[PDB]
């Protein structure tokens, strides 16, 4: 009956804080505030967070602390018919590990390359440069920080597509190995250590954000970047695309449906106030994004003033923001080597605690389903990370970015949405809100308010569908720069995107032919919760 | 709006079994965790059993567990409590409460039903008129040797409300002895016919005892 | 169990005074899990103060709550007569749930001497073979009084039944009924009957005697 528990309350919180906080809080968010009406964007963001995000963030956490088991077993016990939810969710977190950990590797490679008196990405007279190189971003040209990250670090120029991955960057394979070594000795003996490793990975970014906020705000032209960041424009409120961007970002920044919030909370005490944990964590997540926004744009404004570069050419999203745009600015300011070291170290610690939970979601949900590998945690996570590293060598290739970009757009993008959708429908309609409220009451003390109950069954499916429907609208064949992916790569992507949620009906169908009885007397069996004995 | 009524209850011999019920009204019953709380004759409160809004989580006290069985019927809005192997300690006024929110406690309490677990047998009371061997004359009404509680004593069919003192029953030799005094003017009686009435339901004994001088 | 102890058990107080009842737990109790209940006589309890300090609905602002860990206290700023009841504290921290022993509020009054009335055994009781001499003691304060049975100048101290009443809600006095129960024979070998009330209101007892030869 007894499983292990967090060796301290903060361990759990820092684990959930650490997972939820991501580089997406750095480059997805401050960009969205920029393009969708400044401070006015906080209104659809705030509302979508209140009625959509936090309710879902709460739900999975509550399920974790209640059913006390991983993603596969929790949904198997909740609703036997939709046990496939547990399966679809876990291997989603398995696919992500194939491309997400290469971001941390990039951050380490830059950290190792920052040990110098003159940063290598400042000049345009290097071995890797082209005549189209300029000291900073410009319309029609390339920058020094861009060609460094592209032609030297990635050597992406030597690739003609995903069909041609080229050679293997062993300086990159080393960094990837280093990452998996760190993720290894952190999750190897479980929450006893992983609940302590997060004390660094989830706290250091805030330390770095502090001294980057100070450095960023002392720069000349820092206040100008703040204006670009938060100058109100309530015309965006009328735009549904803004409400979509607000809804999307809110949902993807809290990250339910990875079975990690489910896994993490499953190590909590049964009578732990999980309601306070959900509200606290979700806020800090959104608050972290807000803080990071100042850090970026104070530096971004500094470039648009004392370096003479258009704000349109620096207000960038994606990895380009912190691998090209931001380091270029650091290179100009005094004590550049210092800011460069702590910035890339921040980026590394921003992904580790997220990767921890992503991997932990796998290990935990598998240990509760198959008792054999629970006694074999070390030997299992050995082969798992070895598989990650082996396949991860494809990410360390010259055309490794093309493989990374394919998985990024397919593996987690759509697979999550229709998985979390079935999560909300199962709990609120199949399982039912009235007995879910009964569980939470028995745990923390009080049944959820009418607000959370309405949000869980009416607002949540609409919210998720509203996001899913617009992501369908803005779809266009996978493209990066000039390179258009061949339609077999897109087909390959949809397979990886489909191999997840294909578990929902498949397991439902397979677990429907058993056990014996009429059609009506089997839906009853497969909707009967495990705790009716 | 919110109203809780407790039925069942009565006299049960040791080892026996009785089912108490609670009829709810004025709220969505399937949204409030009910709970039984009993009160010993020395006016001491003691929690017995809690049942969830869906009746999936059950909590008992250790002095009670193994014997009692709290039950719920959210369809007809009724709360049950089935008792077995009763002992004399279980003698109390059992209340019906709805403590759905823990950090608040029981917000509404029912009227309460009385359970007496004794081996003693029901006997009828003997009512004795008490008459004086003065500004105001005081006479009495002795009700001796009945079981179990309770009884209903009033004066002149309850026309009088004060000047009257009804003393509580005191158990002795498995029998209760109750008394009551009424004070009137020296004019009023004996010119009036003041009478003591006593009503003991358990034994079907209804008496009136008009009091006379010398 | 998490036994709650309240002090003090009976508390006397004249209207206007400030009173403080305490509630200490054997184990540490969450602050938002301790609640208070008021139970007036002959009525079911009511939620009075939930979550330590938060007053319930309908509770006047004269009430307050304070405390933490293993020490809590309810406090009435200015006591009114309608606050005369018994107050139970209750911890919700863990199961099984436990109530405090409870504290009892009783108003203060200018001390009054009892109106003692003595009664001969009814002729009907003498027919059955018994003889109960009843002695009523009405309207005194404070509650503690001591009755004294004497027959023919000799102190008889066995076979009597005492019964006090609850504090009156109008004049705040008490009343007691002593019932010397005798067999008819023992009733007749003996000449006289006397009940004496030794109260603090008087230096010497209030005596009441009657005889059959008159
Ligand atoms: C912009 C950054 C700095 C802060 C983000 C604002 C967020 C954290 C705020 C704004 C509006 C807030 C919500 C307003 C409404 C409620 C109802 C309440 O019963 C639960 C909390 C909840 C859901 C709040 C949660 C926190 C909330 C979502
Ligand atoms: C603008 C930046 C620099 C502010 C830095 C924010 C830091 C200091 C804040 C944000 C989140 C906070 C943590 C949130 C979670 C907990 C759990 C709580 O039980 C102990 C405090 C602790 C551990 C907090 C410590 C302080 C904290 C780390
Ligand atoms: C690609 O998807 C993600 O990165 C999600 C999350 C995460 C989930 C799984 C994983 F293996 C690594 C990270 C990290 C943070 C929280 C949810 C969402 N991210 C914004
Ligand atoms: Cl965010
Ligand atoms: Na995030
Ligand atoms: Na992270």
């Amino acid at each position: 009956d007894e499983r292990e528990t967090w060796s301290g309350k903060v361990d759990f919180l820092l684990s959930v804080i650490g997972f939820a906080v991501d580089l997406a809080n750095v480059w997805r968010f401050p960009y969205l505030c920029y393009k969708n009406g400044g401070g006015a964007f906080l209104v659809p963001y705030g509302i979508m967070l209140a009625v959509g995000g936090i309710p879902l963030f709460y739900m999975e956490l509550a399920l974790g602390q209640h059913n006390r088991k991983g993603a596969i077993t929790c949904w198997g016990r909740l609703v036997p018919l939709f046990k496939g939810i547990g399966y679809a969710v876990v291997l989603i977190a398995f696919y992500v590990g194939f491309y997400y950990n290469v971001i941390i590797a990039w951050s380490l490679r830059f950290f190792f390359a920052s040990f110098t008196n003159s940063l290598p990405w400042t000049s345009c007279n290097n071995i890797w440069n082209t005549p189209n190189c300029r000291p900073f971003e410009s319309q029609g040209f390339q920058s020094a920080a861009s060609e460094y990250f592209n032609r030297y670090i990635l050597e992406l120029n030597r690739s003609e597509g995903i069909h041609d991955l080229g050679a293997i960057k062993w300086d990159m394979a080393l960094c990837l190995l280093i990452v998996y070594l760190i993720c290894y000795f952190s999750l190897w003996k479980g929450i006893s250590t992983s609940g302590k490793v997060v004390w660094f990975t989830a706290l250091f970014p805030y330390a770095a954000l502090l001294i980057l906020l100070i450095r960023g705000l002392t720069l000349p032209g820092s206040f100008l970047g703040i204006q670009y960041y938060l100058t109100p424009n309530f015309s965006a409120i009328y735009k549904a695309e803004v409400w979509a961007d607000a809804a999307t970002q809110v949902f993807f920044s809290l990250g339910p449906g990875f079975g990690v919030l489910l896994a993490y909370a499953s190590y909590n005490k049964y009578h732990n106030n999980v309601y306070k944990d959900a509200l606290l964590t979700s806020f800090i997540n959104s608050a972290t994004s807000f803080i990071a926004g100042f850090v970026i744009f104070s530096v971004l404004g500094y470039m648009a003033h004392t370096l003479g570069v258009r704000i349109e050419d620096v207000a960038t999203e994606g990895p380009g923001l912190v691998f090209v745009v931001y380091p270029a600015a650091i290179a100009t300011m005094p004590a550049s080597t210092f800011w460069a070291l702590i910035f890339f170290m921040m980026l590394a610690t921003l992904g580790l605690d997220s990767s921890f939970g992503g991997m932990e979601a796998i290990i935990t949900a598998l240990s509760d389903e198959f008792p054999k590998i629970k006694r074999n945690r070390e030997l299992f996570v050995a082969g798992l990370f070895s598989l990650y590293f082996v396949v991860g060598l494809a990410s360390c290739t010259q055309g490794g970015f093309y493989f990374f970009h394919l998985l990024d757009r397919y593996a987690a993008g759509y697979s999550i949405l229709v998985a979390v959708f079935f999560e909300a429908i199962a709990v609120s309609w199949i399982y039912g809100t009235n007995r879910f409220s009964e569980d939470i009451r028995d745990m923390i003390g009080f049944p959820p308010g009418r607000y959370w109950q309405v949000c869980w069954r009416f607002v949540a499916p609409i919210f998720l569908l509203f996001i899913t429907v617009y992501l369908l609208i803005g779809y266009e064949p996978l493209t990066y720069a000039d390179y258009v992916y061949p339609s077999w790569a897109n087909a390959l992507g949809w397979c990886i995107a489909g191999s997840s949620v294909v578990m929902i009906p498949a397991v439902a169908i397979f677990k429907l032919l058993s056990t014996p009885g009429s059609l009506r007397q089997r839906f009853t069996i497969l909707t009967t919760p495990w705790r009716d004995q | 709006e919110v109203q809780l009524v407790e039925s069942g209850g009565g006299l049960v011999k040791p080892g026996g079994s009785l089912k108490l019920s609670c009829a709810a009204s004025g709220f969505t019953f399937s949204s409030y965790a009910m709970s039984w709380v009993r009160q010993s004759p020395e006016k001491r409160l003691e929690w017995v059993a809690e049942i969830s809004s869906g009746g999936r989580y059950i909590y008992y006290s250790d002095t009670v567990t193994g014997r009692f069985t709290i039950s719920r019927d959210n369809a007809r809005n009724i709360l049950h409590l089935e008792m077995s192997s009763l002992r004399s300690e279980d003698t109390a006024m059992y209340y019906c409460a709805r403590g759905e929110v823990r950090q608040r406690g029981f917000d509404y309490w029912g009227q309460g039903t009385t359970l007496t677990v004794s081996s003693a047998k029901t006997t009828a009371p003997s009512v004795y008129p008490l008459a004086p061997v003065g500004s105001s004359v005081t006479l009495g009404c002795l009700v001796k040797g009945y079981f179990p509680e309770p009884v209903t004593l009033t004066w002149n069919s309850g026309s009088l409300s004060s000047g009257v003192h009804t003393f509580p029953a005191v158990l002795q030799s498995d029998l209760y002895t109750l008394s009551s005094s009424v004070t009137v003017t020296s004019s009023t009686w004996p010119s009036q016919s003041i009478t003591c009435n006593v009503a003991h339901p358990a034994s079907s004994t209804k008496v009136d005892k008009k009091i006379e001088p010398r | 169990e998490n036994v709650l102890t309240q002090s003090p058990a009976i508390m006397s107080t004249s209207p206007g005074e400030k009173v403080t009842m305490t509630c200490r737990a054997s184990s540490s109790v969450g602050s938002s899990y301790l609640h208070w209940y008021q139970q007036k006589s002959g009525a079911s309890p009511k939620l009075w103060i939930y979550s330590t300090s938060n007053l319930a609905s309908g509770v006047p602002a004269r009430f307050s709550g304070s405390g933490s860990g293993t020490s809590y206290s309810l406090t009435i700023s200015s006591v009114e007569a309608e606050d005369a009841a018994t107050y139970y504290c209750q911890q919700f921290s863990g199961y099984p749930l436990t109530f405090g022993s409870g504290t009892k509020l009783e108003m203060k009054r200018a001390d009054a001497a009892p109106t003692v009335s003595i009664f001969p055994p009814s002729s009907e009781q003498l027919t059955s073979g018994g003889a109960s001499v009843v002695c009523f003691l009405n309207n005194f304060y404070p509650k503690d009084i001591n009755v004294k049975w004497k027959i023919d100048g000799s102190e008889r101290q066995n076979g009597v039944l005492n019964s006090w009443t609850d504090q009156d809600s109008k004049d705040s006095t008490y009343s007691m009924s002593s019932t010397l129960t005798l067999t008819k024979d023992e009733y007749e070998r003996h000449n006289s009957y006397t009940c004496e009330a030794t109260h603090k209101t008087s230096t010497s007892p209030i005596v009441k005697s009657f005889n059959r030869n008159e």
